[PDB]
C-alpha cells in the first residue's frame, strides 16, 4: 500500500505477544546458548596460553587492567 | 535604473542588485525570439553568455573593453553547467562527446 | 553615421555575410593592425568598414587574398629563423 | 594524426545510464557523515556533505588546516588534512558518492508512466512494488521445477514450494531480486524469441502490442546500456556550493533543501550498515531498507510517494527533479529567463526632432551604461593615468568626461525593447543622442511598431558589446533597415495620427480663400506666398511644377506642366523626391493615401530615398498641424435636429407591436425580436442623419451665390483623415449610442436613447457598465489567448530555416482571388505579390510567354499580368518545396523589411509564427480567435460530414443496425469498401449517382484529416489558408498567406509508411527522412520496394511534440518523462537546432551563425 509506516505495523503485528511465563522461556535459552559458547571457549588450549601471554603483557606495562578483564565471577 | 557590472546571485551567477544599483533588465523568451527573427546570432550569444550567465566570460570581456578589443571568449553559461551536475547527480550519465 | 546599409547589401548579396565580412575587417582596424582605405570622418571601425564595402574596395575575396599574401610576407622574415630549426636532425 | 585529450570546443552531446563504477569515476571521495559544519568554528567537518578533503578549500588557494597559506603552493596535498589548494570554484565542480549497503530502485525508471523496469522485464508495476517492499517473494531463473521465471510467491507458498525443490531453483525479494532479474536477463535471446512469435501468430490484437516491445528491447541493446544500472549501487552527491549553507544577516544561517534530504539518506544508510554487523532480525532490517528506499526516492523526485516534508516547515522540500523541472519545463530558459548586465530602463517620451535612426538617451543612464568604454577611452588618449583614476573621475563626474562619452557613443547603436515583445520589431536598434533628463525619447514613427502608447509605459535599453553585435544591430536590427512589416509588405512606419491630421489639413481645399485663382512660377514661391500671409493654406491654384518619370531605361525623364492644385499641395511637393508623379500629392491625403505614398516611394526609389523622405513627412506634418490650430470644443459635436423626432417615431412602433402582443396577434418571442429590429434600424437612421449633417453641412460662398463642400469642422477632419476616431465612435458621441446587452447576452430592448453630448441618466449608465466591464475582461483574457497561441506556433516551427537556394521543383499551388460570396474580398494581385511563379504564364492567347518560368513577381510584373486579363497563376509554396530539412529560398518569397528576395539562412518559422500571433488581440470571442486555434489544431468538428472514400458507383446495403452500411463500387478497381454511417444524420448524396473520391456525401463541417487524405496535400493547405484568412480578414488583419503556409508544412511533416523492404511498415515518420531514403533506393541498393507512404496531418501542439533534439523537448514538455525516455536509449543529441543551441549558449545555427554551423557540420563525419 506503499507508505512504509503501514507495511511495518502489519509486519510486526503478526508476531504474537509473550506471556509472562514465556519471557523466561526465551531467556533461559539465551543463558544456555551463551554458556555453551563459554564452555566451548574454555576448551581451547591456545585460548589459555594466549590469555597467559596477554597477562604477561599486563604485568610488563604493555597494557592496562581495563583492556583484558572486566572482573571475575568472584 | 541603469547597471554596468553589479553584484551577482550566488546559486546561479546572474545579475542581482544588492546596493540598489539594480540588477539588469530581465531578457525573456519572447525577447529571445525577437533576436532570432533577425539574423543576429552574436547579439544573442553575448546576451545569454558573457553579459549574464558566464562567470568566466564576463571578466575576460571587461578586461578587453578597457584594452580596446571588442571580442568575446564565450565559454559555457553557468546555468547550463549546473543543469549538467543536477542530471549527473541522478543516475544519469551526461557527457560531451567528440570534438 | 551610416543610416542604411542598402548599398553594401548590393555589393554582397546575402546581407548576413555583409555583417561577417565588415566584422572581420573592422577587427583588422580596431585591434591596431591596419589603416583605412578611405577617408575616416571620425566614424568608428564599425562604419569605416561599411564605407569600404559600399565603395567596393573590400570583400571576402580580397581579404582572403590579402591575408594569404601576409602569410607569405611574414613567412619570408622568419625564413632564416625557422630554417635554423635544423636541430630536428 | 592524433585526436585530442584536453578540453577542446565540444560538438553534440550524449546521454545514457550511469554504471556504479562510472559514478565512482566522478567521485573524489565518499561522504561518510551527516555532519555539515563544526558548530562553533563554522568550517566544514571532514568528511561530511560539506568537506574540504572530498570537495574543495573553503577560501581561495588556501589549505583548510592553514599550514599552506601561500599562493605558490597549488598541486600540494596537505599532510594534515588532504586538501589540494586550488580556487574555491572547484567546490562547485567536484562531485562525490555514497556506497549504499543494499541496492535501491531508481524512482524515475520505476514510476515513469510507462514503467521502464516493468516493461523491460515484461512484469507489471504493482507486482514490482510489492517485491520491493518485501511483501512477497519472486522467482529468478527457475530451472526445471514447478515455476515460471517471473512468477511471484507468498510467504507460505515460497516455503511449500521450497520443501519440494531446495536447490536448482532460486528466489529472492527486495531490490537485490530486481537487480538479479535485470542482470540475468539476456536481451539478445529474448529479442530472437520475439522475432519468431511475430511471424507465427497472425492477429492484429496480438502483434500490435508485440511489436512495441521488441523495438524497445533491441534499442536498449544497441544503446550499449546494461539493464542492471536501473538499480542504484552507488549514489553521486552534488557539489556543496550548489546547495550552500551560506550565512545571512543577524548571524542566522540558510541552506538548500537537498541537505535535509541528503543528510537523511546518509543517516538511514549508515544505520543500515550498522544493523548488518549487529545481526538484527529480518523484520527490522527489512523496515530499514524500506526506509532507505523512501529516502532516496524523496531525494531524487519527491511527490511520487508520500511527499515527505522538510523539517519544521509544512511546505514539501524541493528535490533534485524539482530543481530541473518547473513552469514550464526548465526554469533556465523559460520566462524568465536570466537577468542581463549592461542594461537599464525608464519612462519614455516623444522627441519628434529625432531622425528615425536615433533616440534620446538620458545622460546619467549613458554614463552608468558605458562605464567600461568610458574608462578605456579615457586612458586611450591619456586623460587618466590608470583605470582606477578613471573610476574616480567618472565618480566625481568631472566636466571633461562628457566629451569622451560623445566619442564612444557616436557610431555605437543601442537596442530598445518594450514589455510585450510580439514580432521582431519589438526590439530595434537606434543611434544614441545624449539628452538631459531621466526620460527616454523615442521617434514617433516607431511608436506604431512597438504598439507603445505614452500612458506611462516603460522601455528597456541594451548595449551591443561585441563588434559583431554592433554590425548586427546596424545591418539588421537598425530602425531604418526595417520600415516594412514582415507580416505584410505594407510599411509599418506609416505616419500615425498628429502628423497625418496636419497633412490632411494641408492638402485640402475650401471654396473661397485668400489667393484663389492666381498663378506662381514654382513651389518655392508658393511657400513665400503662404508664410507671408498672402495666400490661404487651401485655395485652388495653378502653379508650374516639375515632376519626374524614370520611364526611360533606368533613367529619369523630366516633365513640367501647369497643374491645377491648392496652395498646401503646392508647398508639400518640395519634399517629394524626384521620380514620383505629382498625381500622388494632388489628392486630399487621408491616412490611407499617405501610406500608399510611402509604399510606392520604396518600391521605386529604393530604401535610402524612402528613409529621408519619411522623416520629412513627419516633420512637416507636426509643424503644419500646429499651425492649423485644430481643437475640440463642445460646440464641435453637432446633434441632428431630427433626433427627437426619430426617437418618437421609433417609440410609436414599439407601442404598436406592444398593442399587437396584448391582443395576441404576435407571440412573445416574435415581439422581442421585432422591437429590437425597429430600435436597431432607428440607430442606423440617426447615425446616417448626423453623418450627412456633420460631413458636408458647411455651406459657404465664393463671389457667386452658395455652395457646399466637405466640412472643416474639427471632429470631422479627424475621422475623415484617418488620424483618430471613426463613424462608430462618433455615432456614440452625437447620435444615440447603441443598444447595450445584459450580462446573459440578450441585447436589451430599450436602447440608450441619449449620447455623451447630452447626459446619461442613472439607468443608461448602469446598463452601459456591463458592456465596459465585459469589454475589459474579454480583452484581458484575449491577451492571454494570443500569447499562448504564439507559443504553440513558434514551438511547432522554430527550427525551420531557409537552407538551400533553389530546390528546383516545378510544383506549386494555383493562386486565384478569394471571391467570397459578393465581389472580391481580396484581389489576385495581393495573393501572388512577392511570390515566385511555378510555371511560365501565357496570355489569353498563346505562343506568348508573359512571365518566364520561375521569376519573382514584383509590382511591375503583377501590373503587367493585370493589364492582360490573366485570371490564374500557379505559385511555388513552402508546403511543396522539395528541399529536405528546410526551405529553398525560391519557394518562399521575397518578403522582408527589404523588397529583395529572402536571404539564405533567415529563420522564417519564427517570423512566420510571430506574424500570425501578434494580431490575435483584436479578434472576437463559429468564429474568432478560438476558431483559429481549432484550425491549427486539426480538431475534428462535433458532427462532421463524410466524403466518398473511393471513386465509382455507390449504393446502400443491409439496413438500420444503428448504422446503415454504404458500399462504393469502382468500375475497374476493387469494390470491397462499405462504411457503416449512422443514417439518422440527414444525407445529401444522391443514392443513385457515381461519386468522385472526395465528394460531399452529407452536409456539416469536414475534418481536415479527410481533405488531406482524400483530396490531397495542395487541396488541404488551400483549405486552411482560405479559412484562417477569413477569420483575420473579417477583422481587417493583413497577414500574407506565406506565414500560414510555413506553419502548415510543419503540420504534415510526418507520414505513415505503406509498402516495405527497408522500414517498419506501419511507423509514423518524417517525410524528410523517407524522401531522401526512397531516393536512396530508386538507383541504390535493392529496389526494395518501396516504400510508399501516406502524408499525415498533425495538429500544431501534437506535431511540436516530436523533436529530434531531446534537450529541446526537455524545455517545453514534461522534463522528467523526456529525460528518462531519452536516457535509456542512449540518444545522442547532435545540436543542429535553435532551441538546443540557445540552452548551451553558442551561435544560433541561423542568420549570422549559419555560416559557422554550416562550415562545422561538414567537418563532422570526415577526417
Ligand atoms: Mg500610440
Ligand atoms: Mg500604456
Ligand atoms: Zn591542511
Ligand atoms: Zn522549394
Amino acid at each position: 500500500t506503499t507508505d512504509p509506516v503501514r507495511m511495518y505495523m502489519r509486519e510486526m503485528g503478526t508476531v504474537e505477544l509473550l506471556t509472562r511465563e514465556g519471557e523466561i522461556d526465551i531467556a533461559k535459552r539465551i543463558e544456555d546458548g551463551i554458556n555453551q559458547v563459554q564452555c566451548s571457549v574454555a576448551e581451547y588450549p591456545e585460548a589459555i596460553t594466549y590469555l597467559l601471554e596477554q597477562y604477561d603483557r599486563v604485568e610488563a606495562e604493555e597494557a592496562r587492567l581495563s583492556d583484558l578483564i572486566t572482573g571475575f565471577v568472584d | 535604473h541603469a547597471r554596468s557590472t553589479g553584484s551577482y546571485s550566488l546559486v546561479t551567477q546572474q545579475p542581482l542588485g544588492g546596493k540598489a544599483q539594480f540588477g539588469g533588465q530581465r531578457f525573456g523568451e519572447m525577447e529571445v525570439w525577437a533576436l532570432e527573427a533577425y539574423g543576429a546570432a552574436y547579439t544573442l550569444q553575448e546576451m545569454l553568455t558573457v553579459k549574464s550567465d558566464d562567470v568566466n566570460g564576463r571578466t575576460k570581456m571587461y578586461k578587453n573593453i578597457v584594452d580596446g578589443n571588442h571580442q568575446m571568449e564565450p565559454g559555457m553559461p553557468e546555468s547550463f553547467n549546473v543543469l549538467l551536475k543536477e542530471i549527473r547527480s541522478l543516475g544519469i550519465n551526461i557527457e560531451l562527446e567528440d570534438e | 553615421a551610416r543610416v542604411t546599409v542598402q548599398d553594401a547589401v548590393e555589393k554582397i548579396g546575402n546581407r548576413f555575410d555583409l555583417v561577417l565580412v565588415a566584422a572581420r575587417r573592422a577587427r583588422q582596424m580596431q585591434v591596431g593592425g591596419k589603416d583605412p582605405l578611405v577617408p575616416e570622418e571620425n566614424d568608428k571601425t564599425t562604419v569605416i568598414a561599411l564605407r569600404e564595402i559600399e565603395e567596393g574596395l573590400i570583400n571576402n575575396q580580397i581579404l582572403d587574398v590579402r591575408e594569404r599574401q601576409e602569410q607569405q610576407e611574414q613567412e619570408a622574415a622568419e625564413l632564416q629563423a625557422v630554417t635554423a630549426i635544423a636541430e630536428g636532425r | 594524426l592524433k585526436a585530442q585529450t584536453k578540453t577542446e570546443e565540444f560538438d553534440a552531446i550524449k546521454i545514457a545510464l550511469a554504471s556504479p563504477d562510472m559514478i565512482r569515476s566522478w567521485s573524489f571521495g565518499e561522504v561518510k557523515k551527516p555532519e555539515t559544519i563544526n558548530y562553533r568554528t563554522f568550517k566544514p567537518e571532514r568528511d561530511g556533505l560539506f568537506c574540504a578533503r572530498i570537495f574543495g578549500p573553503v577560501k581561495d588557494y588556501e589549505c583548510l588546516c592553514g599550514k599552506y597559506k601561500r599562493l605558490k603552493h597549488r598541486g600540494v596535498i596537505c599532510e594534515k588534512c588532504g586538501v589540494e589548494v586550488t580556487q574555491t570554484k572547484v567546490r562547485r565542480e567536484r562531485m562525490g558518492h555514497i556506497e549504499l549497503a543494499s541496492p535501491t530502485a531508481h524512482i524515475w525508471f520505476l514510476k515513469s508512466l510507462p514503467s521502464r523496469i516493468g516493461l523491460l522485464l515484461d512484469m507489471p508495476l504493482r507486482d514490482i512494488e510489492r517485491v520491493l517492499y518485501f511483501e512477497s517473494y519472486v522467482v529468478i531463473e527457475g530451472g526445471m521445477t514447478n515455476l515460471e521465471r517471473q512468477q511471484i510467491l507468498t510467504e507460505e507458498q515460497y516455503l511449500d514450494a521450497l520443501e519440494e525443490f531446495g536447490d536448482e531453483f532460486d528466489a529472492k525479494m527486495g531490490a537485490e531480486a530486481i537487480q538479479a532479474l535485470l542482470k540475468s536477463m539476456d536481451l539478445e535471446q529474448e529479442c530472437e524469441q520475439l522475432r519468431e512469435e511475430l511471424n507465427e501468430t497472425n492477429s492484429e490484437t496480438k502483434r500490435k502490442k508485440l511489436t512495441k516491445r521488441i523495438k524497445l528491447l533491441e534499442a536498449f541493446v544497441q544503446s550499449g546500456n546494461k539493464p542492471e544500472w536501473m538499480i542504484l549501487t552507488v549514489l553521486p552527491v552534488l557539489p556543496p556550493d550548489l546547495r550552500p549553507l551560506v550565512p545571512l544577516d543577524g548571524g542566522r544561517f540558510a541552506t538548500s533543501d537537498l541537505n535535509d534530504l541528503y543528510r537523511r539518506v546518509i543517516n538511514r544508510n549508515n544505520r543500515l550498515k550498522r544493523l548488518l554487523d549487529l545481526a538484527a532480525p529480518d523484520i527490522i532490517v527489512r523496515n530499514e531498507k524500506r526506509m532507505l528506499q523512501e529516502a532516496v526516492d524523496a531525494l531524487l523526485d519527491n511527490g511520487r510517494r508520500g511527499r515527505a516534508i522538510t523539517g519544521s516547515n509544512k511546505r514539501p522540500l524541493k528535490s533534485l527533479a524539482d530543481m530541473i523541472k518547473g513552469k514550464q519545463g526548465r526554469f533556465r530558459q523559460n520566462l524568465l529567463g536570466k537577468r542581463v548586465d549592461y542594461s537599464g530602463r525608464s519612462v519614455i517620451t516623444v522627441g519628434p526632432y529625432l531622425r528615425l535612426h536615433q533616440c534620446g538617451l538620458p545622460k546619467k543612464m549613458a554614463l552608468e551604461l558605458f562605464k567600461p568604454f568610458i574608462y578605456g577611452k579615457l586612458e586611450l588618449r591619456g586623460l587618466a593615468t590608470t583605470i582606477k583614476a578613471a573610476k574616480k573621475m567618472v565618480e566625481r563626474e568631472e566636466a571633461v568626461v562628457w566629451d569622451i562619452l560623445d566619442e564612444v557613443i557616436r557610431e555605437h547603436p543601442v537596442l530598445l525593447n518594450r514589455a510585450p515583445t510580439l514580432h521582431r520589431l519589438g526590439i530595434q536598434a537606434f543611434e544614441p543622442v545624449l539628452i538631459e533628463g531621466k526620460a527616454i525619447q523615442l521617434h514617433p514613427l516607431v511608436c506604431a511598431a512597438y504598439n507603445a502608447d505614452f500612458d506611462g509605459d516603460q522601455m528597456a535599453v541594451h548595449v551591443p558589446l561585441t563588434l559583431e553585435a554592433q554590425l548586427e544591430a546596424r545591418a539588421l536590427m537598425m530602425s531604418t533597415n526595417n520600415i516594412l512589416s514582415p507580416a505584410n509588405g505594407e510599411p509599418i512606419i506609416v505616419p500615425s495620427q498628429d502628423v497625418v491630421l496636419g497633412l490632411y489639413y494641408m492638402t485640402r481645399d475650401c471654396v473661397n480663400a485668400k489667393g484663389e485663382g492666381m498663378v506662381l512660377t514654382g513651389p518655392k514661391e508658393a511657400e513665400r506666398l503662404y508664410r507671408s500671409g498672402l495666400a490661404s493654406l487651401h485655395a485652388r491654384v495653378k502653379v508650374r511644377i516639375t515632376e519626374y518619370e524614370k520611364d526611360a531605361n533606368g533613367e529619369l525623364v523630366a516633365k513640367t506642366s501647369l497643374k491645377d492644385t491648392t496652395v498646401g499641395r503646392a508647398i508639400l511637393w518640395m519634399i517629394v523626391p524626384k521620380g514620383l508623379p505629382y498625381s500622388i500629392v494632388n489628392q486630399a491625403l487621408g491616412k490611407k493615401a499617405i501610406s500608399k505614398m510611402l509604399n510606392t516611394c520604396y518600391r521605386i526609389l529604393g530604401l535610402k530615398p524612402t528613409v529621408i523622405f519619411a522623416d520629412q513627412i513627419m516633420y512637416t506634418g507636426f509643424a503644419y498641424a500646429a499651425r492649423s490650430g485644430a481643437s475640440v470644443g463642445i460646440d464641435d459635436m453637432v446633434i441632428p435636429e431630427k433626433k427627437h423626432e426619430i426617437i418618437s417615431e421609433a417609440e410609436a412602433e414599439v407601442a404598436e407591436i406592444q398593442e399587437q402582443f396584448q391582443s395576441g396577434l404576435v407571440t412573445a418571442g416574435e415581439r422581442y425580436n421585432k422591437v429590437i429590429d425597429i430600435w436597431a434600424a432607428a440607430n442606423d437612421r440617426v447615425s446616417k442623419a448626423m453623418m450627412d449633417n456633420l460631413q458636408t453641412e458647411t455651406v459657404i460662398n465664393r463671389d457667386g451665390q452658395e455652395e457646399k463642400q466637405v466640412s472643416f469642422n474639427s471632429i470631422y477632419m479627424m475621422a475623415d483623415s484617418g488620424a483618430r476616431g471613426s463613424a462608430a465612435q462618433i455615432r456614440q458621441l452625437a447620435g444615440m449610442r447603441g443598444l447595450m446587452a445584459k450580462p446573459d447576452g440578450s441585447i436589451i430592448e430599450t436602447p440608450i436613447t441619449a449620447n455623451f453630448r447630452e447626459g446619461l441618466n442613472v439607468l443608461q449608465y448602469f446598463i452601459s457598465t456591463h458592456g465596459a466591464r465585459k469589454g475589459l475582461a474579454d480583452t484581458a483574457l484575449k491577451t492571454a489567448n494570443s500569447g499562448y497561441l504564439t507559443r504553440r506556433l513558434v514551438d511547432v516551427a522554430q527550427d525551420l530555416v531557409v537552407t538551400e537556394d533553389d530546390c528546383g521543383t516545378h510544383e506549386g499551388i494555383m493562386m486565384t482571388p478569394v471571391i467570397e460570396g459578393g465581389d472580391v474580398k481580396e484581389p489576385l494581385r495581393d495573393r501572388v505579390l512577392g511570390r515566385v511563379t511555378a510555371e511560365d504564364v501565357l496570355k489569353p492567347g498563346t505562343a506568348d510567354i508573359l512571365v518566364p518560368r520561375n521569376t519573382l513577381l514584383h509590382e511591375q510584373w503583377c501590373d503587367l499580368l493585370e493589364e492582360n486579363s490573366v485570371d490564374a497563376v500557379k505559385v511555388r509554396s513552402v508546403v511543396s518545396c522539395d528541399t529536405d530539412f528546410g526551405v529553398c529560398a525560391h519557394c518562399y518569397g521575397r518578403d522582408l523589411a527589404r523588397g529583395h528576395i529572402i536571404n539564405k539562412g533567415e529563420a522564417i518559422g519564427v517570423i512566420a509564427a510571430q506574424s500570425i500571433g501578434e494580431p490575435g488581440t483584436q479578434l472576437t470571442m463559429t468564429g474568432g480567435l478560438p476558431r483559429v486555434a481549432d484550425l491549427f489544431e486539426a480538431r475534428r468538428p462535433k458532427e462532421p460530414a463524410i466524403l466518398a472514400e473511393i471513386s465509382g458507383i455507390v449504393s446502400f446495403g443491409k439496413e438500420t443496425k444503428g448504422k446503415r452500411r454504404l458500399v462504393i463500387t469502382p468500375v475497374d478497381g476493387s469494390d470491397p469498401y462499405e462504411e457503416m454511417i449512422p443514417k439518422w444524420r440527414q444525407l445529401n448524396v444522391f443514392e443513385g449517382e457515381r461519386v468522385e473520391r472526395g465528394d460531399v456525401i452529407s452536409d456539416g463541417p469536414e475534418a481536415p484529416h479527410d481533405i488531406l487524405r482524400l483530396r490531397g496535400v495542395h487541396a488541404v493547405t488551400r483549405y486552411i489558408v482560405n479559412e484562417v484568412q477569413d477569420v483575420y480578414r473579417l477583422q481587417g488583419v493583413k497577414i500574407n498567406d506565406k506565414h500560414i503556409e510555413v506553419i502548415v508544412r510543419q503540420m504534415l511533416r510526418k507520414a505513415t509508411i505503406v509498402n516495405a523492404g527497408s522500414s517498419d511498415f506501419l511507423e509514423g515518420e518524417q517525410v524528410e527522412y523517407s524522401r531522401v531514403k526512397i531516393a536512396n533506393r530508386e538507383l541504390e541498393a535493392n529496389g526494395k520496394v518501396g516504400a510508399t507512404y501516406s502524408r499525415d496531418l498533425l495538429g500544431i501542439t501534437k506535431a511540436s511534440l516530436a523533436t529530434e533534439s531531446f534537450i529541446s523537448a526537455a524545455s517545453f514538455q514534461e522534463t522528467t518523462r523526456v529525460l528518462t525516455e531519452a536516457a535509456v536509449a542512449g540518444k545522442r543529441d547532435e545540436l543542429r537546432g535553435l532551441k538546443e543551441n540557445v540552452i548551451v549558449g553558442r551561435l544560433i545555427p541561423a542568420g549570422t551563425g549559419y555560416a559557422y554551423h554550416q562550415d562545422r557540420m561538414r567537418r563532422r563525419a570526415a577526417g
